[PDB]
């Protein structure tokens, strides 16, 4: 398997590089070698090993975005992926006020992303981080974010309701948006949406545009079950969501619906 | 040239001292007036050249009142139609100018037809015996509810915005037209919103999220709108919807003198105490029901799609 | 300090004995050698080892009722909290539907005796035991239920959001209760509350009479820093729960009030 192979020497060289951008290179370079949308055919049918909603979403778009123009067109469109974040923290950025209290879920670089984007703009804030412990990550994202030289505290897990009331507002990084303005993402976004609007804090939404899933989970259980696996990934309504910030602009959570529609699928 | 830059910075101070003028839809035609004035009294090369006079230009007029929206993206909307014909004879010099002519004389009649057209479309939102609690004083409310009163009786409730006493006004001109209106005080809102059955409100500035700026006190009277679950009627025109996201800039709300709320006969205690009158306040977006311009009735979810059709995202800084 | 020498012999001697139900032993002790009130009043003044708000509570509850028949005043009272739990037991476990989804914070030995009580009049129920872990004693308490031959599942703190639209109610047991109808608790027992609330889940608290606190906190900080400690504590709002279960009776919040009014502190 040489995909999966080109796959983790694409990843694992950066660590601070996202997944589905990697497997997009690799459909890419399997177009490089008609037999070329073949072979990409056959590495998308074989790549199978990341549980991600991104990537799979990332795939699906780029087999509707290939369907002698397909390498030039996954070339740009991998170039507006890679120019994506830097637009993401540039229309994100400028809701942090002065001497707030962020509140953080586990490690993204997404995050990362805006919160150095908002250090850099001369902005002080005390950032709030939830560890969120299947596995220690953000434990992860606190260390990364203390070496950005910001106050950070680690916080447990069952205090999103005990320290609700003083973060003004919550800012999440998204792995995965459907159409309606719901987000997927790591299992305790879901009581930090609700303890926000309990609270009235507005809860942000940080994601890109490859995210977009054509999928309508109604409960906890009608996420699919290649998606789950002790479950690590909830479902937030896009009612305890108020704003999305993609590549296109800052949305509201009824433009993911516009867009998916515009796109079909 | 001399007459150009005169009315150019008597509009600039006008701006910066008060309100001039008092309706939001005659400073919308003296905008259109100025913007066309200052095309055709000048000369340009490219259409960037002239887009970027135009940036310059109405930099100064949103320096000179940052709550004054209206001067700032009616600016932005002549610079998307300039943008749409320098497209559409891209894919120069007279037939462009010629165009920006007649563009912008279509501008002014779809907007002099804005408030005719919502006076259209309301007699759909307003039934027999209804009781409607409106704030402040706008002009298309007033209208919306001198039309809906022509064949239906119903009941108003007038209450005042009340940094200085300005819906005794809208109370007078409704009760002079029979709409049994009844006038009370922002601290009965909440006491009389029991048996209130609608809301409808005008706004100021309609923002990117679906957001608005109304006058003061009116994120209160939603918020009690949210409690007794009654719809939000927004009747506003295409001309206060903005780009300019809540959180993005400072300067959101307008402040005035404190001698409206606390006078200055008060006495020695004016030394240690700190008085701000905002005229303003912010109204999130899941706080609206439903806006009505003059296309038709439209949704919180929906002020972006009239975002992207109304303006370009380049233009969001200006 | 022979005070906390026989309270550690009396709370060491029985993992299943609860510490103000030892306290107030230690004080009915110090009573059995006025010099007795001296005795006791200079031990209360030297119990401050432990930071639950049930020992404190016991202590200003016996401090109140004892003021030479303090020491048979003290034994009948003690006699009261001893058969207190088998009326919390007959009293809570009636309300258990076969077939239900129970939804259990970390351990105590009152909710385990309610389950023990469920199983003992013939019901059938699965539990969801959220793990609670500054420390694993959600663990510890579903093998303590599992050794009841009982259905539990071990389940990841952050995902009380994630099985509350399967759990038809949420029993959880409280170690204090302030006057208004709230409880004060472990950290993960407010995110709880909110996510029944959010789902309208009937949120039950099953704590018995001696955990009434004259206190009334505001926020999550108005809780006294002495019993917070990375907090351990959090506070419930008394809108977010439905109904209490004392030694009195089946109480609503409200009622909690009323006792605390006719016993005056």
């Amino acid at each position: 398997k040489e995909l999966i192979e080109y796959f983790k020497s694409q990843m694992k060289e950066d660590p601070d590089m996202a997944s589905a951008v990697a497997a997009i290179r690799t459909l890419l370079e399997f177009l490089k070698r008609g037999l070329r949308a073949n072979l990409t055919s056959a590495i998308e049918t074989l790549c199978g090993v990341d549980s991600s909603v991104a990537v799979s979403s990332g795939g699906e778009l780029f087999l509707r975005f290939i369907s002698k123009i397909m390498i030039e067109r996954g070339e740009l469109f991998l170039r507006r992926i890679s120019l994506s974040r830097n637009k993401i923290a540039d229309l994100c950025h400028t809701f942090i006020k002065d001497g707030a209290t962020i509140l953080t879920h586990a490690y993204s670089r997404v995050v990362l992303r805006v919160l150095e984007a908002a250090v850099a703009a001369k902005k002080r804030f005390s950032v709030y981080v939830t560890e969120s412990q299947p596995d220690l990550s953000g434990k992860k994202m606190a260390k990364a974010l203390c070496h950005l030289n910001v106050p950070v505290t680690v916080v447990l897990d069952a205090a999103v309701g005990y320290i609700m009331e003083k973060a003004d507002l919550v800012i999440v990084g998204a792995e995965g948006v459907v159409e309606n303005g719901g987000i997927i993402n790591k299992i305790g976004t879901n009581q930090m949406a609700v303890c926000a609007k309990a609270q009235n804090k507005p809860f942000y939404v940080v994601a890109e545009s490859f995210k977009f899933v054509r999928l309508f989970p109604l409960n906890q259980q009608d996420v699919p079950d290649k998606f789950k696996y002790h479950p690590w990934v909830d479902y937030t309504a896009p009612s305890l969501i108020t704003l999305l910030f993609t590549d296109l602009g800052v949305l509201t959570p009824s433009a993911v619906s516009d867009e998916l529609i515009k796109l079909y699928l | 040239g001399s007459e150009l830059s005169e009315r150019i910075e008597s509009f600039v101070e006008t701006l910066k001292r008060g309100g001039g003028p008092r309706s939001s839809e005659e400073m919308a035609r003296e905008t259109l007036g100025l913007l066309r004035q200052i095309i055709t009294d000048h000369r340009w090369s490219n259409a960037g050249e002239l887009m970027e006079l135009i940036r310059r230009e109405g930099r100064r007029m949103t320096a000179a009142q940052p709550s004054e929206t209206t001067v700032g993206n009616m600016v932005r909307r002549v610079l998307k139609i300039i943008r749409e014909e320098y497209g559409r004879l891209h894919g120069h010099y007279a037939q462009l100018q010629s165009n920006i002519i007649e563009a912008i004389n279509e501008l002014l009649v779809e907007l002099e037809g804005t408030m005719e057209n919502i006076a259209a479309q309301a007699l759909e939102h307003i039934h027999s015996n209804e009781v409607i609690m409106t704030i402040g004083f706008s002009r298309t409310v007033e209208a919306f509810l001198k039309e809906a009163a022509r064949k239906r009786k119903f009941h108003v409730i007038v209450a005042e915005c009340a940094p200085f006493c300005q819906g005794h006004e809208m109370a007078v001109n409704l009760s002079k037209a029979g709409i049994e209106t009844t006038v009370m005080t922002d601290a009965a809102i909440f006491a009389v919103m029991s048996r209130v059955n609608k809301v409808i409100i005008g706004t100021k500035t309609i923002l990117a999220n679906g957001a608005l700026r109304a006058v003061t006190g009116t994120h209160t009277l939603a918020l009690a709108a949210k409690h007794h679950s009654t719809p939000l009627i927004v009747c506003a025109p295409m001309f206060k919807l903005s780009p300019q996201f809540p959180n993005e800039e400072d300067s959101f709300h307008k402040f005035v003198a404190p001698e409206e709320v606390l006078p200055f006969t008060e006495g020695d205690i004016l030394e240690k105490v700190s008085v701000h009158c905002p005229v303003f306040d912010y109204v999130p977006p899941e706080l609206i029901t439903l806006f009505i311009s003059n296309i038709g009735g439209n949704a919180p979810s929906y002020i972006y799609r009239l975002m992207s059709e109304l303006y370009h995202p380049d233009d969001h800084v200006l």
